[PDB]
């Protein structure tokens, strides 16, 4: 689970 | 159907200009970094904070939103350093012989071990941009091209074409002749090969920094690094 | 100079006439190959191609106007990119496969695999664009002149002048093929963006080459070793 | 080096 995944969602 | 394709050249330019991330500052403290730990510490910290702004910028680049989350992740993982670098050389244009990582962080070549090579490449790129009189509108087009192109391995190609139209649009608007237009287009796009080169070299240096484990690296910067491996 | 006086058509003619030959590998279907020997075929082939590339480079308009030191630098920077674009060019008509030699056609299986897929994608790109031989030779000359241009000051200016002339030749070819102005600009950009990926593939290849050196199992020619040394 | 002399002749 990449931080980039989270940031691209918010 | 993507909205990006329906945009006019001026709409595209306005969208890109309005999406521009802010220019961030490094730590205050006029202590000139003349060491590995200090300099790289400031650069990684800066890159860390810029990454957050870059992610929000990318989402505002026409066509980027139309991609799946996984595709957006891939493009950013491939292009992030190229994007930071082209921004650097853009800010450094008016500071010949120097690199303006931040308004309060101006470095010259006299400052780290194997790093000078990349430093000189960045300086040469900035100088090249200066002598070409690169315009802000052109810079933003090039930066979006890097985002969409570097990891592009039909929608993106379509979008990339529109940006090409937009670049030519700007040049014609600036009064350039037809031959001057395609010549300048070629010149700008060829520089992207060198920015790619610098990115790959910088990534190898970032990797050494990791394995030497002296300079603190954020988990985000580490995951971006791992992606390249 | 001499490259600055050439017409677009004369430029294309010269480049076509300067094309190097397609060499064979030492591949033998009866001989069992280990991962090392497989790479041996590719390194052996590259070494023999280099001699032909060096002589092809001399025939690239404007190249001989440079100092021997600058000619050396350009080739040291571009050699793998040039080999790669040559590969993807002759692989165009072989979808899902790379034609390293007339006697060495490989797909991703048997085929390091990441670079393989990138070469496949590049060849696939050229095929859809229906890249013309005239365009290919222009692109290859651009790589030679551009890859090391940013690594006196009059030399680079001359280099940039010649590069501009090749752009004029590319546009000339596209206009000749019936493309509208918009289509010309778009195709020009499309071709040049591919050179960014070719640079990337070369960068990754140079790293694998270094790895092969350190493992000391795949034979590397003296020239290949010197090429690698310059790179780092 | 090799590249140099190959270019020279
Ligand atoms: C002369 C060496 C440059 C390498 N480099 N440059 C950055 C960087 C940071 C912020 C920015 O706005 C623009 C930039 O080019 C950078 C960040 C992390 C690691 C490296 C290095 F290549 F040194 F590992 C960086
Ligand atoms: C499966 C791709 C590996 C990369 N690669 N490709 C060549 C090569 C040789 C001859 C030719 O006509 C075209 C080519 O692309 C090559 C040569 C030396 C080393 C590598 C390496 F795998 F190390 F990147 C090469």
């Amino acid at each position: 689970h990449k931080i980039l995944h989270r940031l691209l969602q918010d | 159907n993507s909205l990006a394709l329906s945009l006019t050249a001026d709409q595209m330019v306005s969208a890109l200009l309005d999406a521009e991330p802010p220019i961030l500052y490094s730590e205050y403290d006029p202590t000139r970094p003349f060491s590995e730990a200090s300099m790289m510490g400031l650069l990684t910290n800066l890159a860390d904070r810029e990454l957050v702004h870059m992610i929000n910028w990318a989402k505002r680049v026409p066509g980027f939103v139309d991609l799946t989350l996984h595709d957006q992740v891939h493009l950013l993982e491939c292009a992030w350093l190229e994007i930071l670098m082209i921004g650097l050389v853009w800010r450094s244009m008016e500071h010949p012989g120097k690199l303006l990582f931040a308004p309060n962080l101006l470095l010259d070549r006299n400052q780290v071990e194997g790093m000078v090579e990349i430093f000189d490449m960045l300086l040469a790129t900035s100088s090249r941009f200066r002598m070409m009189n690169l315009q802000g509108e052109e810079f933003v087009c090039l930066k979006s091209i890097i985002l969409l192109n570097s990891g592009v391995y039909d929608h993106i190609h379509r979008v990339l074409d529109k940006i090409t139209d937009t670049l030519i649009h700007l040049m014609a608007k600036a009064g350039l002749t037809l031959q001057q237009q395609h010549q300048r287009l070629a010149q700008l796009l060829l520089i992207l090969s060198h920015i790619r080169h610098m990115s790959n070299k910088g990534m190898e240096h970032l990797y050494s920094m990791k394995c030497k484990n002296v300079v603190p690296l954020s988990d985000l910067l580490l995951e971006m690094l791992d992606a390249h491996r």
